[PDB]
């Protein structure tokens, strides 16, 4: 199957001072957002009609309540212990947790935390593992948290029992959108000159879904190894954008073409031809 | 918890620019830390009021990223840009849209 193969929740908790902290949270299938968190209500926002997967409305409400209590309690506890952990304001904590489906069918769960944009801890085999970047503070944190009976058990259940069934259920529930095929469009432009007597040619590919794509500059059937793939950029409404560039000498641009291959094109590649002297 | 990272700013159109044809202007802001950021889309130096944006996300290296976008009708003379302010910047950073 094509499309996303993992589910995760994220948290960003920004501590301005000892009496002001705010948290942002959301739920994702790879980099596609399927849940939002509404801080006005302390409840989730279901972004797709299938965002609850195969879970009952009762189980979903139970999970929303766990996250609401967690978000409030997290800020409460961090503010209470910040002095003991020698925290300097402002500071920002990030967290990600979820699970992924691998080749062979195994589902692997993960949980990572960060402080100041650096790794702070991870969960390995239902244990708190301090990250070296986290120093003695992360060691102190893990030793303190594992003594919370309720928290250790809730985390274990959510990562290893709730997440794998939720993932399978939502990959199935959302397959109309997750495994849809959206055709790219492609066009050529003449980019920023890399130097004297040199040109940059740009092949743009936009609006495709899923993300895997193949773009290359060609001279006939010869793939130009000089092709530079840009990083994949997002469009709104679950599609992607990509630039493929080629730096050439002024008199070497004639004869070039850009070829695009995508899963949605049913083996019918897009071929664009670069023409010189402002003939596009 | 001390190193801050300045935002990368990439401006692009959803569709090839055709003068007088409705399109979408995108501004992808990434690689920044901490998360607080102000992003505006500009038309001839003036802020566009109706701009949409993604909820906060971050990459595996913990750097934040956001997509800002708006409907736009490009012409020959009109200029478009993305203006960003962040704690790592002393002044707002402006990246102009360039179809070429
Ligand atoms: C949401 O979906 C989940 C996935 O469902 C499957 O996939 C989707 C995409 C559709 O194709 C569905 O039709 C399909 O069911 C549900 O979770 C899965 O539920 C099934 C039960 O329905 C469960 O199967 C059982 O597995 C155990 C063995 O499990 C252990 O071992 C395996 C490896 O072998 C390991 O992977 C596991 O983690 C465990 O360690 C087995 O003993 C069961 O056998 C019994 O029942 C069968 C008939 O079902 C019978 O023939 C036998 O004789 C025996 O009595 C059975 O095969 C899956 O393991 C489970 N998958 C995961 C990853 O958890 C999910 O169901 C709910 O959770 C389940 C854990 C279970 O409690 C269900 O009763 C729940 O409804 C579903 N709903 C929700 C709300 O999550
Ligand atoms: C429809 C969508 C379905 C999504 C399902 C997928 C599962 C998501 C995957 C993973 C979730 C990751 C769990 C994180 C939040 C769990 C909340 C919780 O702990 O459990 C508690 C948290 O509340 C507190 O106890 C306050 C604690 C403050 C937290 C500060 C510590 C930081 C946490 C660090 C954890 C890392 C170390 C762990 C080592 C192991 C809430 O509960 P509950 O039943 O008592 O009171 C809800 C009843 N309504
Ligand atoms: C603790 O931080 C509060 C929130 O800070 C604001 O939001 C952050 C996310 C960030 O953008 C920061 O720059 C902001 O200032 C402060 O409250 C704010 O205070 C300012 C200035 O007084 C005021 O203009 C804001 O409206 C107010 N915001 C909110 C949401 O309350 C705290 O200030 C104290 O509390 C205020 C309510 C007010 O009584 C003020 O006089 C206090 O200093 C910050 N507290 C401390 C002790 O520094
Ligand atoms: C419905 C779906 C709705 C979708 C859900 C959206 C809501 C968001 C969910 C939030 C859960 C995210 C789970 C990830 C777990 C992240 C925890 C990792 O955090 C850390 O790493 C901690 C960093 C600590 C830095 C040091 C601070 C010092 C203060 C000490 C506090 C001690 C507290 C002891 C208790
Ligand atoms: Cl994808
Ligand atoms: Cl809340
Ligand atoms: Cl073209
Ligand atoms: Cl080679
Ligand atoms: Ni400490």
């Amino acid at each position: 199957f094509q499309g996303p193969t993992s589910f995760h929740v994220i948290q960003t908790s920004s501590f301005t001072n000892s009496t002001w902290a705010q948290t942002q949270g959301s739920g994702w299938l790879d980099d596609l957002q399927i849940h939002g968190w509404d801080s006005d209500s302390g409840t989730a926002i279901f972004l797709k009609p299938w965002s609850k997967g195969n879970f009952s409305d009762k189980e979903v409400a139970e999970l929303e309540e766990i996250f609401r209590v967690y978000i409030f309690g997290f800020a409460r506890e961090v503010q209470d212990f910040a002095g003991d952990f020698q925290m300097k304001y402002p500071f920002e904590i990030q967290g990600i947790a979820g699970c992924e489906l691998h080749s062979g069918g195994a589902i692997v769960s993960f949980l990572r935390g960060a402080l100041g944009g650096l790794d702070f801890l991870s969960v390995k085999n239902a244990s708190c593992v301090p990250s070296p970047e986290g120093g003695s503070r992360a060691q102190k944190f893990c030793a303190l948290i594992i003594q919370y009976q309720g928290i250790m058990e809730t985390v274990r259940i959510l990562l290893y029992e709730t997440c794998p069934r939720y993932l399978l259920g939502v990959l199935n529930a959302g397959k109309a959108d997750l495994q849809r095929q959206v055709k790219p469009e492609a066009w050529l432009s003449s980019g920023p000159s890399p130097g004297p007597g040199r040109l940059q040619l740009v092949c743009h590919v936009s609006g495709f879904y899923p993300k895997p794509v193949w773009v290359m500059w060609m001279r006939g059937e010869q793939e130009q190894q000089g092709t530079q793939l840009g990083d994949i950029l997002p469009n709104a409404n679950w599609t992607w954008y990509l630039r493929a560039t080629l730096d050439v000498a002024d008199g070497e641009a004639a004869g070039l073409s850009c070829r695009v291959k995508h899963s949605s094109l049913e083996g019918q590649d897009i071929i664009l031809y670069w023409r010189g002297s402002g003939l596009n | 918890p001390k190193i801050q990272r300045t935002p990368k700013i990439q401006v692009y159109s959803r569709h090839p620019a055709e003068n007088g044809k409705s399109n979408f202007l995108n501004c992808y802001v990434s690689g920044f830390h901490p998360s607080d950021i102000e992003v505006d889309l500009l038309k001839n130096g003036e802020r566009i009021e109706k701009v949409e944006h993604s909820d906060l996300s971050f990459s595996k290296d913990w750097s934040f990223y956001l997509l800002y976008y708006t409907e736009f009708t490009p012409t020959e003379k009109d200029e478009y840009a993305c203006r960003v302010n962040h704690v790592t910047l002393s002044q707002p950073k402006i990246v102009k849209w360039d179809r070429d």
